[PDB]
RNA sequence: GAUGUCAUACUUAUC
């Protein structure tokens, strides 16, 4: 009755969507064909999980909070931390008094810097499509680079000083890529000193 | 109501009787129950209002004093379109109070 | 960015249309419903033509629209379904120029789905009941009343649902000082979807049901429902009471059946088809109007087939049952989505696809030398009714109202060297195709 | 238990120091048993000792056990035994449930709470043993008997839904295979109940599903106890169904009328009494069913004398508003003389048959006001006008209606001069009866045609039953005030006769008479500014202001009322006790721990906040918002309301900069109901102020390390865009990083408060061209749907319907595809109840984004009429 | 349950994708029936009238798919 | 210019770019919301106006990133990469069968003239500052309150039955102050502080500048 | 009928100190037969007090009748007795 | 990861 996955992948037009679940559901074909449909979302991976999805994270370090430019650029939150470093000071006698005859003006910084930061500072927060979908460890995987650019990171550590001029702005390797000739895999790569110009191309590559 | 997941409605055709609220309950939505925003009033069904049951409330049930109405967070999703929410049935919900 | 869309040139094809006395005089008005445009238009008949009064944006899909009149009065008031789950029974104010909206009773959700109601709308010729019947497994039936101080009231909807049955079309059949009935061309598809043989679903042919509302009990049941041989399409409602043969006659692919229950047998009559036409191997011709009249001597329907040829029947019936059923080719139209037939001798016919007419009406009946057939004449080798296509002699073409749908393709050219460009668009469908030009400037 | 007295020692243990005074137990930790209930629970004294002597039957002894926390114990040990029986129905059995049910509920020695336990855990173990009770139907039906026919309303509910649901679980065949042999039994009142029962599954199953049953068991000619069960049940079912027995009337009137022709005459009053009640269920309805009824009715009627007669006058008062006008003309025109006759009956249900037929013949045109009010009226008020009438309530209340379908139907004044003179009487009851009727010819009819010789011995009359209260009743301030707004203006010569009697009366040494004193210058405190009258309001109003000092709380807040309809009718900035030395002077008074008392000081408090804010010198208004924080966690739901308004009031006059971080601190309490009012608090004082300025201060409670904190920031949020609806399109950015934030924790609290706020903000800014922050919160809160919890799983879909409506609905068709065909079932019942839930949103929308799907081998799925294209 | 037999087309856990076709083609009809503009194009794309396209419409809506299986 | 903009009649249209020294076709930007549009209009060089069978008219915008240097497996979602945004769309009634973006009148702007199958024709215009168009928003969020519609149905949930409405103002509900009663025009305008003559005129001044 | 919070023994916070045995005996009094009083002494008990009524019917009115009675300038609230929260000061 | 007894905390403007 349930046939296997050779089958499921050979019958359906796009098998790279098969999954070694789908095999035994009521409706082989109909699942093949709507998990690659154009506009389709697939399933969270927490249905097959048995912690619920929120028993992960349980003695890792997250921050508290992440305050907005437009929200920390109003003087608010200075404020709200020295009234809580000011209040946690005072003992039961102290808060007990200053209920009955209370301190007015708090922080009393302005009214319109409020609206000025909520109207004329608003700035658009860094939004998804609705494919892209979250998981649990969707928040610590941020490693998801170009040949003949190198980052900041790894030029501090391989000591490479990035210039203008190409004498010692490329790495090391070039020698190599000299002596023996460029790279098979990537034809169209051009490298200043060999098959650029140095002072035209600075970028030390170029995907041409 | 939403606080108690044993009450159930009527969901029966809802004729031209106007629904009322009572005054512990007045503002309050009959889905949603909520006292913001009213966008469109409540419908009655023929057997919820008939008789003595005329002029009560349809969430607690007792004399009514204002008029029964649904919110903006209803009307925009077509929560008013169905049918009338009166609540016949009272299961664990202000019965063992009484009796304690 | 942030744009707005304006209307330039409003819609001018017509999806419904009706007729009655809307402003509450004498003379007749015509209601044309475009889907989105209710219009008002009065068939002077001084000159002729046809000029609008009052053009409302009913911002939706109208999808039925009927005028009724009440009991002992005379302005007439329009009950539109929409896509809505709302009916709304409005009636126009002739001082303030506006379509007011009398009442709007809600019964259902919003959107163009089979289980809200407002597809079928009919109403009763005395003007006491109103049936919206959805396209399957959902009906309900308000009650009109008058209240002492001239106030039209609508009462709570009857239930009158019936699972697993979708319905093609409905009617109010002629009830003097009685209770309303409805009927309907309903279909079961129980049997049809429950048994995978698929011989079922040949012999799942639809059925005519008159449910009669009751006023004593307060509820809609099923009276009556009779089988038909063939698969009905539309129902056209006769007048009765103190007029004659109150029943509603049922069209099929050339078939007219009179299908009055009691006591009358149900008689069917071929459509006459054309006499040498090749425009029909094996298909058939079905109805797609009924335009029903009476002048105050006897009853006529103006049917239209599926070409086009208008054909007046007049059914001669006995004191308490039906005789015979006879019609006659009257005259060569184009098709049309729905015919209005006025007083004194008018008819609107809005064509959807191209331009719509408003003939006068010179030789009623025309029973002098046509020669017409009859249901009871003993014809057999199939209809045996071959009409000769002839051009129009019993009406004469008075106003001609131009349109310009469909509009499949269409283009903003400067080809006539001009300083205002010109707009090249489509009309017509079929043979009524044009192309048309059009400027800002007047004619 | 709680009424025993207790010693010197147990009184001195129970009181902490600084004080200057002026085997018998079942396995442990179970609960104390009675010693009258050691039968049911005679196997839990000795050991278990499991060990190959445990039979299956012992694991229902713990079943037993469990009841034995149910009946007696711990409300935790009672919800966490309900826990367990619900939980476990299926695999305990229905049998030994029912077995051990059965004669707990039958014990001679039970109580009331027990009985309400019992009947909430047959009622929560009837939804589990669904198809399973069809043997034990009898059993139960034998014990929910009596619990229909109970004094008590909300027992004879329960037993009414437990009936239901035994019909619903049990279908119709065995319901009617069990209560058959229950028909011809000999005792009535067993006989009576399965009527009852009977009458409850017909009206829970359908009128066609039993009415050839009942047609059967009418037209059975056997005995008459058979026919007047079936009569008594289609009574029962006709009295229980008011609307729903109207399709169904023909039917109904068709087996009715084959009765009231046999020699039994218990047979035919019962016909009559089910007549009744078919025509009293649908009117005006039956007309044509009811013709073939009426002429035995009559002959019963005119040829013989009794209670078949009296039953048959009061079918024919209950279907003469269902005839026609000339119909109910002749009937009225020949019933009216046997009204007359039988005024002098001895008998009290005649009379009440009567009293309530009187009030029905009068009601429409045909019956003149001249022949009512000189053959009617006269023998109406010597024989039912008595004491006896005012003690049973059936027997008050319908002659109360009668009275008022008189005074509505003659006239208010020959009524009014016929009552005013029991209003000085020395019955409490009767008086009360008198003031009633006065009150309801005010309110119906009114006071236009009371003339000025009466008007003033109503006033005396009125005042005499105020005077001489001795319940705490409100019927008479409430008659007292519709007198009044029925005078109005001719009540000028009154108010000081009024005044000395309220300022007499608020100096005795009772409580109750200043309570009723003031309650009673509250409810005519409206009829003193329409009739020119400034001074004494403003006497009374300097008198209230004084008059604050009364040690009963009842009359402190009845003061406190009438200080408050006092400022209401009049004007805020022109009382003469001013604003100024009353807003300090209830500043003490809302410390209360009272209920109407607090409740009217908040009321005050608000009223003080929203019209004399301009009365203070912005510091008293400071120190009375951190006491509004002590107003809520109050089982009234009154001054919760009030609070959370009054403290927006403020955070509008004296600046939304002070209320604010008082809201914050008392948002970590750990308390219930007192986070959400604080919440809900600061949500109306950002409605009611600019939403800007309490944007950044929202976005600082959270990040303070506290679940509670954060989640209560985010309820406030969350009602704070509930309230503002349109306006949230601007403060949807800076909610967006704090939603995604507060969607990704673990806690489900959280996750839920982030996905009603997302809920929230969908509603309000739907069709705004916000739809992107929409697509980014469904994307975080598409994971949360699988969640095991039924709030969060009804936030999850409180968000979908959101995001449907939107987003729109091809986003959540989108969202939503490729898991109705999935292979987990725990998530294709989630994606078929969202697709549910979206085709019930939006069905017609489903069409235009539905995917394409291809065709199969001996069917077609391919839409060749879209596909087409011109 | 009560939501499939009250509201057609809702579907339940167990539902066949050949009914769930059926309920699509059938609100799909119902959208064309219903729409006046999808009517028009139907009527424009053939050469049958709006009638005809409507009693096209209504004849097909007895088991759109075909038998079931 | 240099690219093709294929339309497909099931899910969207897919822009294509063209290489001048090879001759291969490979699309890198596509739509995730399924349209089903049967005609389209290049109004600038990024976005594109289509309008569907349905009713409705929508118009695809570009991403700012634009990468069309892509030489040629697996895409977002069973597609390409470079998912493109709507920016607009708006459900009219009529399945609009042309469009195309030009200048009725001369000395006024450009603006989209579309013709549907009903035998209407509808004029998009573009707003030149936000004061006006804000203006207008308010004018038929007043007019949708205070005038509802005789047929029933929701001003707002007429133009989002099938796609939701994305700043696209409804003419035909805001020139209906003009039809309406004087003390209803008159609260309209007290409400948004104007005259209602001074009203008619802004509501006729985009109406003439923009079509006839 | 009546709630389970109740007691025969009733709670006052915030009471006057110039308040003798005889005005505590007619305040508490008025409702029922009151069988003990006993009044605070101590610096950190001043201003409670505790009554002991003789029914539990007496004592729920009189509980019922003095949430916020009128007294001298202090806001005296009345409430049950309860013994998890009499003893939070050990 | 589940079970069965106990404790803590949380949610639905519940009373």
């Amino acid at each position: 009755n349930r046939f296997t996955v050779a089958e499921l992948k050979q019958l359906v037009a796009r098998p790279d969507v098969v999954e070694m679940h789908d095999v035994t559901a009521q409706d082989p074909k109909l699942l093949v064909h709507l998990k690659a449909t154009r506009n389709s979302v697939p399933v969270p991976r927490h249905w097959c999980f048995k912690r619920k999805y929120l028993q992960g994270k349980r003695g890792i370090e997250k921050p508290p909070f992440e305050l907005p430019d437009f929200i920390k650029r109003t003087g608010i939150q200075e404020m709200r931390e020295a009234l809580q470093e000011k209040e946690e000071q005072k003992t039961m006698k102290s808060k007990m008094r200053e209920k009955v005859r209370p301190k007015m003006g708090k922080i009393d910084i302005d009214y319109q810097k409020l609206h000025d930061a909520f109207f004329k500072w608003q700035t658009k927060p860094k939004l998804t499509i609705h494919g892209d979908l979250y998981y649990e460890g969707k928040e610590f995987e941020t490693r998801l680079k170009k040949p003949g650019d190198l980052s900041d990171e790894l030029r501090i550590s391989l000591g490479m000083p990035v210039g203008p001029n190409a004498h010692k702005v490329p790495p090391p390797w070039l020698i190599a890529m000299q002596r023996y000739g460029p790279p098979p895999s990537y034809p169209n790569l051009k490298i200043p000193g060999l098959n650029s110009p140095i002072p035209e191309s600075c970028s030390f590559g170029y995907h041409a | 109501a939403k606080h108690h997941p044993d009450l159930i409605f009527c969901r029966k055709q809802a004729g031209v009787a106007i629904g009322r609220l009572c005054e512990k309950c007045d503002g309050k939505c009959v889905i949603c129950d909520s006292y913001v925003r009213p966008c469109t009033l409540v419908r009655i069904c023929d057997e919820c209002n008939y008789g003595s049951y005329q002029g009560r409330c349809v969430i607690c049930g007792g004399p009514g004093v204002s008029d029964a109405y649904y919110c903006k967070e209803c009307t925009i999703q077509e929560k008013d379109r169905d049918g009338c929410p009166k609540i016949v049935n009272l299961g664990s919900s202000k019965t063992d109070l009484f009796y304690e | 960015m942030f744009l707005y869309n304006l209307t330039l040139q409003r819609a001018t094809g017509i999806s419904f249309a009706i007729h009655g006395n809307f402003s509450g005089t004498k003379q007749q008005e015509i209601v044309v419903s475009r889907g989105k445009i209710l219009e008002l238009l009065r068939p002077d008949p001084n000159t002729g033509k046809v000029h609008t009064l009052l053009t409302v944006e009913v911002f939706g899909v109208i999808r039925s629209l009927m005028a009724f009149r009440l009991t002992g009065g005379t302005k007439d008031y329009i009950v539109v379904g929409s896509d809505s789950g709302r009916i709304v029974i409005l009636e126009y104010q002739p001082s303030k120029n506006m379509f007011e909206k009398i009442h709007q009773e809600t019964f259902g959700k919003s959107g163009c789905r089979r289980i809200v109601p407002g597809q079928f709308l009919a109403v009763d010729p005395k003007g006491r009941a109103v049936m919206i019947s959805a396209i399957e497994k959902q009906k309900l039936v308000y009650i009109l009343n008058r209240d002492a101080a001239a106030r039209l009231t609508i009462s709570s909807p009857l239930e009158a649902h019936k699972a697993n049955t979708l319905v093609y079309h409905v009617v109010g059949v002629d009830v003097g000082f009685e209770n309303p009935m409805f009927a309907c061309l309903e279909m079961d598809y129980e049997e049809a979807d429950n048994d995978p043989t698929g011989e079922a679903a040949a012999n799942t042919q639809q059925t005519l049901t008159f449910y009669e509302l009751d006023l004593g009990l307060n509820h809609v049941v099923r009276k009556y429902s009779e089988p038909l041989e063939e698969h009905g399409n539309f129902l056209i409602t006769v007048p009765g009471g103190s007029d004659g043969p109150s029943g509603v006659l049922i069209c099929s692919e050339n078939y007219i059946t009179y299908k009055n229950f009691g006591d009358q047998p149900d008689i069917r009559c071929p459509i006459p088809r054309r006499r040498n036409d090749l425009d029909d191997p094996e298909r058939g011709m079905i109805f797609v109007c009924s335009a029903t009249h009476k002048t105050k001597s006897m009853f006529f329907f103006l049917a239209q087939t599926e070409q086009g040829d208008i054909f007046k029947i007049t059914l001669e019936t006995d004191e308490d049952m039906v005789t015979e059923i006879r019609l006659k080719y009257f005259d060569t139209v184009p098709v049309a989505a729905a015919m209005c037939v006025l007083k004194t001798g008018f008819l609107f016919v809005a064509s959807e696809f191209g331009n719509h007419y408003l003939y006068q009406i010179a030789h009623l009946g025309d029973d002098d030398e046509e020669p017409e057939f009859s249901s009871a004449m003993p014809l057999e080798e199939g209809d045996t009714f071959f009409f000769q296509p002839r051009p129009l002699k019993n009406l004469v073409l008075v106003d001609e109202l131009d349109s310009l749908s469909p509009i499949l393709f269409c283009q903003i050219a400067d080809l006539a060297n001009e300083d205002t460009p010109q707009l090249y668009v489509a009309c017509g469908r079929g043979p009524r195709s044009s192309l048309r030009v059009l400027r800002h400037g007047l004619e | 238990e709680r009424n025993r007295p207790l010693s010197d020692e147990e009184l001195d243990a129970m009181f902490p120091e600084g004080y200057k005074v002026l085997n018998d137990q079942p396995s442990g930790n179970l609960p104390f048993l009675k010693p009258d209930d050691i039968q049911y629970f005679d196997k839990l004294l000795v050991d278990v000792d499991e060990s190959t002597l445990s039979p299956e039957e012992q694991k229902e002894r713990k079943i037993m056990k469990l009841l034995l926390k149910i009946k007696n114990g711990t409300p935790p040990m009672r919800k966490a035994a309900l826990r367990q029986i619900t939980d476990k129905a299926r695999e305990f059995g229905a049998g030994p449930l029912f077995n051990q049910i059965l004669p707990l509920l039958m014990s001679p020695t039970l109580e009331d709470q027990e009985r309400h336990l019992l009947v909430k855990v047959i009622d929560r173990i009837l939804y589990k043993l669904d198809d399973l009770v069809r043997p034990y139907v009898h059993k139960i039906l034998v014990v929910i008997e009596p619990l229909l026919i109970d004094e008590d309303y909300y027992a004879r509910v329960e037993g009414r839904e437990i009936i239901s649901n035994l019909a619903k679980a049990a279908g119709l065949a065995t319901m009617i295979s069990t209560m058959r042999p229950d028909i011809d039994n000999m005792d009535e009142y067993v006989r009576n109940t399965t009527a009852r029962a009977f009458a409850v599954v017909a009206s829970a199953l359908g009128i066609p599903s039993l009415l050839p049953f009942l047609k059967a068991v009418c037209k059975s000619k056997k005995s008459w106890q058979a026919r007047h069960t079936g009569i008594k049940i289609v009574q029962q079912i006709a009295i229980l169904m008011g609307c729903a027995i109207l399709p169904h009337l023909r039917s109904l009137v068709e087996i009715i009328e084959h009765g009231l022709v046999d020699e039994q005459q218990k047979v035919r009053t019962i016909s009559a009494l089910a007549i009744a009640a078919l025509a009293e269920a649908a009117t005006p309805y039956g007309i044509e069913s009811f013709d073939s009824v009426l002429k035995p009715l009559w002959k019963g009627i005119r040829q013989h004398r009794g209670k078949g007669l009296a039953a048959f006058l009061k079918a024919i008062g209950y279907l003469i508003p269902l005839m026609d006008a000339e119909y109910a003309n002749y009937y009225t025109r020949e019933v009216m003389l046997i009204l007359i006759r039988e005024f002098q009956s001895p008998d009290e249900e005649m009379k009440k048959i009567v009293l309530k037929v009187v009030k029905q013949c009068c009601g429409t045109d045909g019956v003149e006001a001249n022949y009512i009010k000189t053959e009617i009226l006269p023998p109406f008020f010597k024989h039912f006008w008595q004491h006896r009438m005012a003690l049973d309530r059936r027997n008050y209340r319908q002659l109360v209606d009668t009275t008022v379908e008189l005074a509505n139907k003659v006239g208010a004044a020959e009524i009014i001069s016929r009552i005013v003179d029991d209003l000085k009487d020395e019955a409490e009851q009767y008086r009360k009866m008198v003031m009633e009727t006065i009150e309801k010819i005010m309110g119906n009819l009114g006071a236009a045609d009371i003339d000025h010789k009466l008007e003033e011995q109503l006033i005396d009359g009125i005042l005499y039953a105020f005077q001489e209260q001795t319940t705490e009743d409100s019927v008479m301030l409430n008659g007292f005030g519709t007198v009044v707004n029925a005078l109005g203006k001719r009540v000028k010569p009154y108010l000081p006769q009024i005044c000395g009697t309220v300022l007499w009366r608020l100096n005795n040494k009772s409580a109750k008479v200043r309570q009723q004193a003031a309650d009673l210058i509250s409810r005519t405190a409206v009829v003193m500014k329409t009739c020119q009258e400034e001074k004494l309001m403003g006497h009374l109003g300097v008198v209230l202001y004084e008059y604050l000092g009364e040690e009963y709380p009842e009359v402190l807040g009845s003061i406190l009322g009438a200080l408050k309809a006092i400022v209401n009718v009049i004007g805020m900035h022109k009382m003469t006790p001013p604003i100024k030395d009353l807003l300090p002077r209830l500043t003490p008074i809302l410390k209360n721990r009272h209920e109407k008392v607090q409740e009217n000081c908040i009321d005050l408090v608000g009223r003080i906040a929203d019209r004399g804010a301009e009365y203070v010198s912005a510091r008293e208004w400071m120190r009375i918002c951190f006491e509004l924080l002590e107003l809520l966690k109050a089982h009234k739901k009154a001054i919760r309301r009030a609070t959370v308004n009054t403290f927006g009031y403020i955070a509008k006059a004296i600046g939304p900069h002070d209320v604010l971080a008082t809201l914050l601190n008392n948002l970590k309490v750990q308390e219930r109901q007192n986070r959400v009012c604080t919440t809900v608090a600061i949500a109306i004082v950002a409605e009611t102020c600019s939403p800007f300025t309490v944007l950044p201060a929202l976005m600082n409670e959270y990040r303070v390390p506290e679940l509670n904190v954060q989640n209560g920031v985010l309820k406030s949020l969350s009602f704070l865009f509930e309230y503002i609806g349109e306006m949230g399109k601007d403060y949807i950015y800076a909610v967006t990083p704090l939603l995604e934030d507060a969607l990704m924790d673990r806690d489900l609290v959280h996750r839920q408060t982030a996905s009603a706020v997302v809920q929230h903000m969908s509603l309000g800014v739907y069709g705004f061209g916000c739809e992107d922050s929409l697509n980014h919160l469904l994307n975080y809160v598409w994971p949360n749907v699988f969640e095991t919890s039924p709030h969060v799983i009804q936030a999850v879909m409180g968000a979908l319907e959101g995001l449907r409506v939107a987003i729109g609905p091809c986003r959540m068709l989108q969202y939503c595809l490729q898991g109705l065909f999935h292979p987990a079932r725990k998530v294709r019942d989630v994606y078929w109840k969202i697709y549910n839930s979206i085709y019930i949103g939006s069905q017609d929308a489903l069409i235009a984004h539905y995917p394409r799907i291809y065709n199969d081998d001996k069917n077609t799925y391919i839409r060749y009429e879209l596909d087409y294209i011109l | 349950e009560h939501l499939q037999s009250k509201y057609i087309g809702t579907g339940h856990a167990d539902t066949t994708k050949w009914e769930w076709l059926v309920n699509q083609h059938r609100d799909s009809y119902c959208s064309y029936m219903g729409h006046f503009d999808l009517l028009n194009y139907f009527a424009i794309a053939e050469n049958e009238s709006k009638a005809r396209v409507r009693f096209n419409l209504m004849e097909k809506m007895l088991q759109p798919c075909g038998p079931p299986a | 210019g240099h690219r093709v903009i294929v339309s497909d009649v099931q899910e969207s249209f897919i822009w294509v770019r063209y290489k001048r020294n090879e001759n291969q076709l490979i699309i890198f930007a596509d739509d995730t919301y399924p349209r089903w549009v049967t005609t389209a209009s290049l109004l600038d060089y990024d976005t594109v106006a289509g309008a569907d069978k349905f009713g409705n008219i929508c118009v695809v915008r570009l991403p700012p990133n634009t990468n069309d240097e892509v030489d040629e497996d697996r895409g977002l979602l069973n597609g390409a990469s470079q998912k493109a945004e709507v920016i607009m769309n708006y459900h009219v009634g009529e399945t609009v069968l042309s469009l195309q973006k030009t200048t009725l009148i001369p000395g006024g702007s450009e603006s989209l003239v579309y013709t549907t199958l009903s035998g209407g024709i509808g004029i998009l215009v573009p707003f030149t500052s936000h004061e006006d168009h804000d203006f207008f928003q308010h004018v038929e969020m007043h007019l949708r309150s205070e005038h509802p519609p005789l047929c029933g149905r929701d001003h707002l949930s007429f133009r989002s039955y099938y796609f939701p409405v994305k700043n696209v103002i409804d003419g035909d509900l805001c020139e209906q102050f003009n039809s309406m009663e004087p003390n209803k025009q008159k609260n309209v305008s007290e409400e948004l502080d104007r005259t209602p003559p001074e009203v008619s005129k802004k509501l006729e001044d985009i109406r003439t500048r923009y079509a006839f | 009928r009546l709630p389970p919070e109740v007691n025969r023994i009733l709670y006052i916070r915030n009471l006057p100190y110039k308040i003798t045995a005889e005005e505590m005996y007619d305040i508490f009094g008025k409702y029922g037969p009151i069988r003990q009083i006993r009044v605070g002494n101590t610096p950190e008990t001043r201003g409670t007090a505790y009554v002991v009524y003789e029914d539990i019917f007496d004592a729920k009115n009189a509980c019922d009748h003095l949430s916020g009675f009128n007294v001298c300038n202090r806001y005296l609230v009345v409430l049950y007795y309860n013994a998890n929260r009499a003893f939070q000061k050990m």
